[PDB]
């Protein structure tokens, strides 16, 4: 049987969403396997990279032109174990596609974090991309261990306690507050990876904002 | 480490905090005890903002509206995440200061005649600008 | 022969995220010789996907028929019928469905009962209720939950929703769920997720667990102080 | 195999209480085989009018085969509730003693509590 | 830098008895360098050049670097009888916000009794 | 003329006592001419050293001419003070009658009569 040499997930807005689409030896089909429950979505967005599942739902075909053929073993995966090469297959036979509808799958935008106002980096005001947008932290609960985890991210060194003498630099934001209450212990590898409130739901404002300055 | 923490309120200075103390050794008669603690200023005036506001000698503590839930949480749903509403109950007037928040105030200052509004700082020490 | 059509309510939409049509056939001889056939106002026929089940005690057969039409088409209030043709039936049957319009959308309330106290003397199982209630059209879904995974369908029973003697236009249902007396006393949580269309965001949760419930001591503490105007 | 009903009263939600609008008083009966039986509403020894309560249906229990259960809600108003009120869910059942067996709540119906209140004035 | 501080003192007792007049302390102390500026208001209206008095700095003996100045009002006894409020605005370079200001009336500073009333309702309310 | 100086003392803050650091007195002195004032401490009948308190030159007072006034600054450790502790402040005029007055101020000074408290406990 075929093994996947990759997903594209073509026919959708960027490659986070669209049509499932197995890369077949030499030329690629489309793929309907029924019980695609939301543990293979997650294995198909980590093939990509884009994040986490969120959704998945098969379409009616209404002149969809579905020229791609259809293929004829199931790929039942646990969700949690690794790429589609990793998870047991059917042994060729019949297709389970009965009723001709597309698979559809919504990943998630990656995370993404940066340093606006310092100069040469390494310094200013933080903002986090979330949904398409960037937004800024609250200071409410801004510990000296959450300031590394930041700047190992980033590859700017141990911060060195700058203090809130040389934080009147960068000034307040205009975005909307996407964190609160964050609470990072470990290391971890992300600030996504901590305890926070929810991302819009704050008691902040502009005025109160997070500036981080590492070593550089 | 016995207990466990529901509410940590700073406006009105609310804690509450359950526990179950394992009584006698019948699993059916065990209490349950919930605690309250609650600290009244005797200073602090009517609204928090405005010092001419008068003094504050009445103070009203529903338990209904302290330990209320009001933030949406993701439900796994085997083939999707959806946001989930914890409460339909979800103003409130702030007795104490918070040390987390920085409160500021208008006031004229007079000077060879001009008059310059400056910002003033209400609280002892707070924040820094 | 009976033929029994269910329409696809909204609680199989919101999680199928497919609207698929069944027409039950019961009491069936011969099923080398049935045609079960879905069409639409106008004539047109729509591709079908029977299925037959084994064998009956009362030596009769069931017909399961699955037709497929995506959202769009249905909820704009397009009229589907089906048809059982049988050899022995001089003529076929024809059974229509369609989903009603007109109806008042009101937010439905959920209520969360802590077993009953003479229940759990006996050393055997407690039973803690979900109640839905006041709410319209009589459409509802309730699944419980433990610990963010889905508990196995047995462990509870959920009925289809009923009139309200005192209140015109609405209804109400309950779930019942069966759990052991050491698992309630050890302090284990549970969950019981609703969803309806009239919710602002179509999915409602509520928590119940034994500490937090009706505590039989009250340790209240009050301090008075004319220094301590503010609080961390 | 008769089998003796086991018949348990829920108390109203205190919310729904909260709230002042009525109250939710359930009568859940369980163990009885086989599919028969027959529940009723009575206050103050006075039966209530059928329109009062909604009854439920026989259906099995998935847990331990052979056995049904249902229950039936009776709403009251929030004042009648707070006035002090009886209720009673009479049940009837071939395999009971006497075939009526009543279980009875109320609002004083609980455990007492108490309040440890301390008043520190410094 | 040094931030300074600032503290009232409400009437003597025995100075309205005689129901005369009251005075009104506002002290500063420990701060550096040696330039201060007290101003006095009533209810957000800024008052005459000419009813209050203020001090030159003088050191500390106690500990030296940090100075120490007051600003003493005077008003009518019926005028504080009433519960008028009173404000003392201090300006220095160490402050954070370069201005801060103090309240006091007569129901606050050195009262004669203390009334509070608390209500707890819903005390079985829904926590989960 | 002359005319009789009044003396007042007013006792320590309350927040500047609640911070635990240090405690300070005032001893003011109103109404009197010609400007000699002669003001010492006192700490239960034996005198302090002049390093511990500070006084002021007498400045003509706006309100009422002809008259003046002054003011003495002590400090006092807060524990000290919380001990229970007595100070005296004596003012030397040559108007007075017997040239010498005395005041005391204690901890006890400004301690309230009344604290009124009622607490309501529905249920509902
Ligand atoms: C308590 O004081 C605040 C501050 O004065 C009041 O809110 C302010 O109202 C003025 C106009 O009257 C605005 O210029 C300010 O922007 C408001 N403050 C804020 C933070 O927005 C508030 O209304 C007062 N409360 C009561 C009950 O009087
Ligand atoms: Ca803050
Ligand atoms: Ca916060």
């Amino acid at each position: 049987s075929p093994v996947p040499e990759g997903v594209r997930l073509a026919d959708g807005p960027g490659h986070c969403k669209g049509r499932v689409e197995v890369k077949h030896q030499n030329q690629w089909y489309t793929v309907c396997q029924t019980g695609w429950s939301l543990r293979a979505a997650k294995v198909v967005c980590r093939q990509l990279g884009c994040g986490r599942a969120v959704l998945t739902q098969k379409r009616c075909n209404k002149h969809a032109y579905g020229r791609k053929p259809i293929w004829l073993s199931q790929m039942s995966c646990s969700g949690r174990e690794a790429t589609l090469q990793d998870c047991p297959s059917g042994p060729w036979g019949k297709n389970t596609c009965n009723h001709d509808e597309d698979t559809w799958v919504e990943c998630e935008d990656p995370f993404d974090l940066r340093l606006v106002g310092g100069d040469n980096l390494c310094s200013g005001r933080l903002e986090v991309l979330h949904k398409g947008v960037w937004g800024s932290v609250c200071d409410d609960n801004w510990g000296e261990k959450e300031d590394q985890v930041v700047c190992k991210q980033l590859g700017c060194g141990k911060s060195l306690s700058p203090s809130f003498r040389d934080r009147k630099c960068y000034g307040p934001g205009v975005g909307r507050i996407w964190l609160d209450n964050v609470r990072c212990s470990g290391e971890e590898q992300s600030l996504e990876q901590c305890q926070h409130r929810f991302w819009g739901f704050h008691d902040c404002t502009h005025q109160e904002d997070v500036a981080v300055i590492c070593s550089g | 480490d016995e207990r466990i923490v529901l509410v940590d309120n700073k406006c009105k200075c609310a804690r509450i905090t359950s526990r179950i103390i394992r009584s006698s050794e019948d699993p059916n008669e065990d209490i349950v005890e919930r605690n309250i603690r609650i600290i009244v200023p005797l200073n602090n005036r009517e609204n928090i903002s405005d010092p001419t506001s008068p003094l504050r000698t009445r103070f009203v503590y529903h338990l209904s509206d302290l330990c209320k839930k009001c933030d949406p949480t993701e439900v796994e749903l085997d083939n999707q995440i959806v946001t989930a509403t914890q409460s339909n109950i979800c103003t409130e007037t702030c007795y104490t200061y918070d040390r987390n928040k920085c409160y500021t105030a208008v006031v004229p200052l007079v000077y060879g005649g001009e008059t310059k509004m400056v910002e003033t700082a209400l609280t002892p020490d707070a924040c820094y600008p | 022969i009976r033929v029994f059509a269910i329409p696809p309510s909204f609680a199989s939409i919101f999680l199928t995220k497919s609207t698929k049509l069944t027409c039950l056939v019961t009491d069936l001889t011969t099923y080398d010789s049935v045609t079960i056939s879905w069409t639409r106002q106008n004539g047109e026929a729509v591709k079908t996907h029977t299925n037959i089940s084994e064998s009956h005690p009362n030596a009769t057969f069931s017909a399961v028929g699955e037709a497929s039409i995506c959202e769009d088409d249905w909820n704009s209030g397009e009229r589907f019928t089906c048809t059982v043709t049988h050899t022995d039936l001089p003529s076929p049957l024809k059974q229509t469905i369609s989903r009603p319009k007109g109806v008042a959308l009101h937010r439905p309330d959920v209520y969360l009962l802590p077993p009953a106290r003479e229940q759990l003397n006996l050393r055997e199982s407690a039973t803690i209720t979900c109640l839905v209630t006041g709410f319209s059209p009589a459409d509802v879904f309730v699944q419980w939950m433990q610990r963010g995974q889905p508990l196995s369908p047995e462990k509870y029973v959920t009925s289809a929703p009923m009139p309200e003697p005192q209140a015109p236009g609405r209804y109400f249902a309950h779930s019942i769920l069966t759990v052991s007396e050491e698992e309630w006393n050890t302090g284990e949580t549970y969950t019981c997720v609703v969803a309806h269309e009239a919710l602002p965001n179509r999915v409602t949760e509520r928590t119940v667990d034994k500490s937090t419930g009706k505590p039989t001591l009250y340790n209240v503490s009050l301090v008075m102080s004319d220094t301590a105007g503010t609080c961390y």
